[PDB]
């Protein structure tokens, strides 16, 4: 599982 | 499919509006996940979910790690340029 950033 | 240009304009108090994932720990490019709508990346027309990050402001993303990568588009100002490819 990959990571998720918001930006 | 083609590698593209794309402009994208915003102002100081706004970020990007977008959500990233992928990066190179993981063995993928960073990938647009979400366009926040209204926000400047929805506005600019140009980005979409599922775009690879490849450049900004010619900074290369391609071998970046998933934090490298927020760090260096969070620090981009104004008139943005990206390079971007749908795979």
């Amino acid at each position: 599982r990959w990571p998720t950033s918001i930006l | 499919g083609p590698i593209r240009k794309v402009l994208l304009l915003k102002e100081d108090h706004e970020g990007l509006g977008i959500s990233i994932t992928g990066g190179k720990e993981h063995g993928v490019p960073i990938l647009i996940s979400e366009i926040h709508p209204g926000q400047p990346a929805d506005r600019c027309g140009g980005l979409h979910v599922g775009d690879a990050i490849l450049a900004v402001n010619g900074v290369n993303l391609r071998d970046t790690k998933h934090k490298e990568a927020v760090t260096i588009l969070s620090q981009q100002r104004g008139e943005i340029e990206f390079e971007v490819v749908y795979v």
